Order: C-alpha cells, then structure tokens, then sequence
RNA sequence: GGUGAAAAGUACCCCGGGAGGGGAGUGAAAGAGUACCUGAAACCGUGCGCUUACAAUCCGUCAGAGCCCUCGACGUGUCG
RNA sequence: GAGUGAGAAUGCAGGCAUGAGUAGCGAUUAGGCAAGUGAGAACCUUGCCCGCCGAAAGACCAAGGGUUCCUGGGCCAGGCCAGUCCGCCCAGGGUGAGUCGGGACCUAAGGCGAGGCCGACAGGCGUAGUCGAUGGACAACGGGUUGAUAUUCCCGUACC
RNA sequence: CAGACCACGGGAUUGAUAGACCAGACCUGGAAGCCUAGUAAUAGGUGCAGGGAACUGGCACUAACCGGCCGAAAACUUAC
C-alpha cells in the first residue's frame, strides 16, 4: 500500500463515455504530467477531469500533508449519473427522445516512492 | 436500411474501441525563469510570449 | 402553399358559441353545466 | 498569387476576396493580427504582393494597391512607412506563427505580423 | 409517499468561478447528507486471475493439456 | 381461505441497451479584425470595415398573445454548440384622454323574444320590443419630455 | 501532380521544401501620367506597353524550430 488521497466530482454535465475518452489518456501517471496532458489535449471533457485530479492533489497537500511531486494518479474512472429526458420534434408529427447525460469522476492518487 | 439483429457485446466493444484520443506530444520551454510543457507546435509562440501559460 | 390550420382564436366568438349564457339558455346546456359542476371542473364553460 | 485549390475560404469566391482585403487592411494598420491558420496562410502572399506594390514608388503602383485595398489611411501608411521600411528586404516581409487553438470550434489559430528586423 | 429518536440538516479549514468533493465535527449509524429506510435486476465502469490475432463457433455438452487459487498428508515439493 | 406461481397476448407501466458517439444541428445574406469584459468569448459590449433587405427583411396598427416592455441581478434547466448573453430565471418598476378606439348615440344580417299562436309532454316559430358593427352621427393639432406612456403628461394655440 | 481521413513521396539550416523577391516562358493586347490633333465623342506618341496564377531558373528574405516518443537476443538435440 501507499498513502492515498481521494476526490470525487458528481453530476458533471458530461457524458460518461466522453469523460472516459480523456480519462484513458492520464491513468497511472504523475499528477503534473497528467495535468499537462489534460491542459494541451483538445477535448472539452478535459476541463472537469483536470479539476478533479488537481482537487485530489490538494487533499494530499492539506489533509495527508505529503509531498507534491510523489503523487501518481493511481485510480481514475467515470461512472454514469442521472439522465434527463427531453423531446425533439421531428417530421410529420414524430417526437424523438434526447438524453442529457452526466457523470461522476473519481480519482485516488498515491504518494509512491521516486 | 435497418439493423437486422441487435449487435453483440464483443462486436459493440470492438469498434467502440477505435473511438479514442491520443495524447499530444509535449516539450519543455522556459518562461519567466520557470519550466513549462507545451506542444512543439506552440514552441516558438511560447518563446516569444503569445500563448497563455496559466 | 395554403397553410391555414383549423383553430383561429376569437374571444368574442368563442364566448358566443361556447359561453355560459348560451349553455344556460337551452336545456342540454344546463345539463352540461350541471354535469361539469358535479365532476369538479374548475372551468364549467368558456 | 496562386488560387485556392479547394473550396474558397469565406464560403464563396467573392467572400474570399473581400475577406483577404479586410485582413490585409487590418494587418497593415496594426502590424499584427490573430486569425485562423488557413486564413493566415492565404493572407501572407496576398499581403506581401501589396507590400511589393508599396515598395516601388509610382502613381501606377499606388493605383493598383488602391484598387485592391480601399482604405486611404492604410494606403498612405503603406507608401509612407512600410514601402520605405522594406527598401532593403527582398521578399518575405511577413511572419506567421502558430498559436493555441480556439475554444468554440477548436479552430487552429495563428498570428501574422510584419517583420521589424531589417 | 419513507433522513434521523431528535435537524443535532455538516461550524471552521482546504481544491474549485460555482457544482462537487476532502479534512473536521453531529449522530447509534452519514454502507442515514434534506439527490436522503432497505437498495434487487437490466445497463455502465475500474482492478486482478486464466485465456485469445492460420481461424468457419445455436455459442453448449462430454473428454482434456497447461496455468492460477484453496483444503489435507507426508514433508520441505509431490500425491489425494 | 386464496387477487397463490408468466417467457411469449405486434400485452401494460417504468428503468435501460442496439443502431452509435453514427444521422442531424432547420434555407436560398457573410462575415472579419482591433479593443473590453470575464474563471472561461467564433457567438456578449465598443469601434472600423465588408456584405444583405430596401413595395422590405423599414414604419404604424387590428385580431390574437399576456408582462414577453424598462431597470437591477442571474447563469442550474431552456437556446439544436458555448454563453459573461437572451423573448429564459428572479425582484422592483412601468400603460395618465372631454377630442384617439369603444360604451353612455343609431341601426343591418342575425340573436333572443312580454303577451301570442302551434305542438301528447319535451318543445317550434314569432309580434311588440330589445340587443347586435364589419356601417351612419359626433369636438385637437404641432413641438418637447421618461430608462420604460403619450393626439393622454407638459408647452403653444384650438374646438365641442 | 500523393490524398476522403490515414497511407504514400520529398525537405527540414551540412537547407531551394513552400511563400515572397528577381529574371525568363506564357496569357491578354497596347496601362496610368503626360504631350499632341479635333468643337467633341475619340485618335496618335511615349511603348510588344501594363497587368498577371500554376511552368523553368536563380535567391535563405519568411517559415521548416534552443524536441519529444518509441525501438536490440532463453535454450536444447543430433550431425559437424
Ligand atoms: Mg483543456
Ligand atoms: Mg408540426
Ligand atoms: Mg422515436
Ligand atoms: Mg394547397
Ligand atoms: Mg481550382
Ligand atoms: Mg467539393
Ligand atoms: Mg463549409
Ligand atoms: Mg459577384
Ligand atoms: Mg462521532
Ligand atoms: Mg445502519
Ligand atoms: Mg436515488
Ligand atoms: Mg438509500
Ligand atoms: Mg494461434
Ligand atoms: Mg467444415
Ligand atoms: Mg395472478
Ligand atoms: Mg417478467
Ligand atoms: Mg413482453
Ligand atoms: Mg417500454
Ligand atoms: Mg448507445
Ligand atoms: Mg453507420
Ligand atoms: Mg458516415
Ligand atoms: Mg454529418
Ligand atoms: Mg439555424
Ligand atoms: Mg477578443
Ligand atoms: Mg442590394
Ligand atoms: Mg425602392
Ligand atoms: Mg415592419
Ligand atoms: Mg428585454
Ligand atoms: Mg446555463
Ligand atoms: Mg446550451
Ligand atoms: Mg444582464
Ligand atoms: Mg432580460
Ligand atoms: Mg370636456
Ligand atoms: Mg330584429
Ligand atoms: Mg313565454
Ligand atoms: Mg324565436
Ligand atoms: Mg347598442
Ligand atoms: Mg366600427
Ligand atoms: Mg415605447
Ligand atoms: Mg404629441
Ligand atoms: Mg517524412
Ligand atoms: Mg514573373
Ligand atoms: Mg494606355
Ligand atoms: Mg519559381
Ligand atoms: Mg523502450
Ligand atoms: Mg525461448
């Protein structure tokens, strides 16, 4: 085991499968490397996930009191959240359904040795 | 046309797999005496201060 | 290119065709009003 | 210069022409503008040929550039500053540098400026 | 329709523009946090174990090598 | 003692997959740059250009709508993207008439209709009447003012 | 001049890869300004002029960067 800090972001207005597509870029990396990768990656879902990673780092800053530079994003994933249902009217009186999906991004970072 | 059968999990996950992103390749630059990482495309523009390193 | 739909609003005509006074003057209309009152409608009539 | 090979830049042939003219006017006015990368790549040669017109001082060249540009303050500043400024630079008056992508449509952005070294 | 016995409904600190969380506290419990008793299945992830890129498979069943885990014994790796 | 056993009724309800991160993102005008704001800006504000309408894509109304109008604030839902913006959310404010448009004036088609006649009853027509504008009669014009009303407020001069 | 994307091919400062610049080939057909003739529309001269994309050759003037990521070996048997 290694000392760990957690951060959760729930009900983020981003599809889970669109959050995972940038989560898969940064899994198992140092926090600073992950933050850089997210900051230059051209998909909008980076904005939530990046924040979540940073939030976790701060917890290890301020609640475990451990070294900034040893942090690695050990576990990160995106669960589905509640879906809102809407209607788009279509041709000849049809009415199709629209899903406004959300996500829960969870990150656990560990202070591994160098 | 219309799908004849519901498609299986193996075959669904086979081409959901191709929908991925690639991480940009970063290089190091020195701004205001401290080191930052930027794409090699934006290297010059960082070297003369036209990209906002937050 | 005719695109005229069936409902054309007119407050006075709606009153004079479906209103309280017209429902009352006849007998089937008083029946309708009493029926709607018994059912519990918040709006008996136009 | 050489035409656009694919579909024209502003959505039509006539919009690309006026779009180039406005971009060149702004570049000569301010000396540095930020636009999209394809627009900047199209604006480089088009603006440099106007600078070549301004470098050689004749009424005929002034008439050609007024034909293309339609802004008299910018024509005056071309023939009073930019032409004489580049009397010893043989071509390559501009500079395109790529900048960070846009946010709304993730459009590849770039900056064109005028060279101020010689 | 259902928090808890009682709002005691999370003071204060930290990341974040907020939303959301992490400490700290309340509580018998926060695997009770005003998205709240229990919280099944479909559906969606993440981690590990075995397998799979010369192969024509109603997707099982019977025989079965190899690997992995576990229970006994003798002992110290090989039978049962 | 049974509302006692579901896998099929193109069964009913709810939640969720497959297609698939795919089609589409709603005309025939078209946007650009500089600056500002802001956590964040292709879309908001300002300037300078470019373009489109111009017997309209301008100005004023009726019907219909109903607070959508103005000011301040907001940015969770809505906006086919984002949004600091919004016809969206919130609070406060705002509609001033002797002359405008109606009633208090008049009737048309028609409606209802004291008594009435007809009809087993329920009712049908209808006189006198009384409603009923899309019509007839009837006295105000120009300028200024508010963030939001203006022949209405004010100013000047009128008319009934 | 390779092409839906990708791939392919060339170049990347020890550099002519693309743009600009200079020159040529080519296309149009005789620019503007001036002078002149005519009342004028107009005509003549300056003068194969002016303008101009793709083709060719020169020219480092402008960009090809004070750069990142991948990516190299069990042995055994017999013959020799
Ligand atoms: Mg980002
Ligand atoms: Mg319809
Ligand atoms: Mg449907
Ligand atoms: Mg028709
Ligand atoms: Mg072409
Ligand atoms: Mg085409
Ligand atoms: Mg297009
Ligand atoms: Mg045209
Ligand atoms: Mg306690
Ligand atoms: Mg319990
Ligand atoms: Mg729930
Ligand atoms: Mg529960
Ligand atoms: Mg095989
Ligand atoms: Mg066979
Ligand atoms: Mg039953
Ligand atoms: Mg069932
Ligand atoms: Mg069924
Ligand atoms: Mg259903
Ligand atoms: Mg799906
Ligand atoms: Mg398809
Ligand atoms: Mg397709
Ligand atoms: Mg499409
Ligand atoms: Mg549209
Ligand atoms: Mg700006
Ligand atoms: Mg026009
Ligand atoms: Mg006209
Ligand atoms: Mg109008
Ligand atoms: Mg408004
Ligand atoms: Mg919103
Ligand atoms: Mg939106
Ligand atoms: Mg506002
Ligand atoms: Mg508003
Ligand atoms: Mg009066
Ligand atoms: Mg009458
Ligand atoms: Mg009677
Ligand atoms: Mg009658
Ligand atoms: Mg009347
Ligand atoms: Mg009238
Ligand atoms: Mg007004
Ligand atoms: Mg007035
Ligand atoms: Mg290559
Ligand atoms: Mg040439
Ligand atoms: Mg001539
Ligand atoms: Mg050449
Ligand atoms: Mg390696
Ligand atoms: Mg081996």
């Amino acid at each position: 085991e290694f000392p760990s800090a957690t951060a959760k972001a729930r009900y983020v207005r981003v599809s889970a499968t669109k959050a995972r597509r940038v989560i898969d870029l940064v899994r198992g990396k140092s926090v600073e490397e992950a933050l850089d990768i997210l900051r230059w990656a051209p998909q909008a879902a980076s904005e939530p996930v990046a924040k979540v990673i940073a939030s976790a780092a701060a917890n290890a800053q301020n609640n475990e009191g451990l070294d900034p530079s040893t942090l690695v994003v050990a576990t990160v994933y995106a669960d589905e959240g509640p879906t809102a249902k809407r209607i788009r009217p279509r041709a000849q009186g049809r009415a199709f359904r629209i899903r406004k999906r959300t996500s829960h991004i969870t990150v656990i970072v560990e202070s591994r040795p160098p | 046309a219309v799908p004849k059968r519901r498609m299986s999990r193996a075959n669904t996950r086979s081409r959901r797999a191709q929908w991925k992103a690639e991480a940009p390749g970063l290089v190091t630059v020195s701004v205001a005496g401290q080191q930052r990482k930027v794409p090699r495309r934006l290297l010059k523009a960082a070297r003369l201060g036209l990209v906002d390193l937050d | 290119a005719k695109g005229k739909r069936t409902f054309q609003p007119n407050n006075r005509r709606r009153a004079r065709v479906h209103g309280f006074r017209l429902r009352m003057r006849t007998r089937a209309g008083r029946a309708i009003v009493a029926n709607r009152r018994s059912k519990g409608r918040r709006a008996l009539t136009a | 210069p050489k035409p656009t090979k694919g579909p024209r830049l502003g959505g039509s042939s006539s919009h690309q022409s006026a779009l180039l003219a406005n971009l060149a006017t702004s570049l000569f006015e301010h000396g540095r503008i930020k636009t999209t990368e394809p627009k900047a790549r199209a604006l480089r040669p088009y603006a440099e040929k106007l600078i070549t017109h301004a470098k050689k001082g004749a009424l005929h060249n002034r008439r050609e550039v007024m034909k293309k540009i339609r802004d008299k303050d910018v024509v005056h500043t071309l023939f009073a500053e930019i032409g004489p400024f580049y009397a010893d630079r043989n071509g390559g008056y501009t500079r395109i540098i790529k900048v960070e992508n846009r946010k709304g449509d993730n459009a590849p952005m770039a900056v064109i400026e005028l060279v101020r070294e010689k």
